């Protein structure tokens, strides 16, 4: 053929769905807005949890003294003269 | 892909817009100012055929132009009265 008959439809193929690109663009919107509400919670954390030292591993006393507390050295005094009998 | 044609629009206006609060919703934001946008063009263009109308008018009209088209001036100054984005008479729409 000649030159504009094809550069007209490789111009059109070279160009995009616009449906597509809209799509794209509204949903890109809502999930970077609903993303920046779950940064702006996470911002809102405090540095000390509310339960610190009610987790397990910021104990580390109350589940290894009492296998201790039989030891020389930690008996409380009326342990070893009743311990006979 | 193209639909190698004029770029079809959806006439509707979007939903889920409410004028009391429109930053509630974000993602309606946008299509609803190219909305508005493509409406003010539309009355753009309005405006500008009544000039093009008018300019044909006053080649035809000739001395006494004042005559039979003094209606059509009035539809051409109503339309420029909503013009656009132009001096402080800001439309309402």
């Amino acid at each position: 053929g000649f030159i504009m008959e094809f550069a007209e439809n490789l111009v059109l193929r070279l160009m995009e769905n616009p449906e597509e690109r809209d799509r794209k663009a509204r949903e890109h919107i809502y999930e970077m807005h609903e993303r920046c509400k779950k940064i702006k919670e996470m911002w809102a954390l405090p540095i000390r949890p509310y339960g610190f030292w009610t987790f397990e591993r910021h104990n580390a006393q109350l589940r290894w003294d009492p296998q201790i507390s039989q030891v020389a050295g930690r008996r409380d005094p009326y342990d070893d003269l009743l311990e006979d009998n | 892909g193209r639909k190698k044609g004029l770029p079809e629009f959806e006439e509707s206006a979007p939903d889920g817009f409410d004028p009391e609060n429109p930053y509630k919703d974000p993602v309606a934001m946008v299509e609803m100012r190219e909305h508005i946008v493509r409406e003010k063009w539309i009355q753009i263009e309005k405006a500008k055929i009544l000039r093009e109308k008018v300019k044909w008018c006053y080649r035809v009209e000739g001395v006494n132009h004042y005559q039979k088209c003094r209606h059509l001036v009035q539809q051409y100054l109503d339309s420029t009265r909503g013009v656009g984005w132009g001096k402080d008479h800001r439309p309402i729409s």
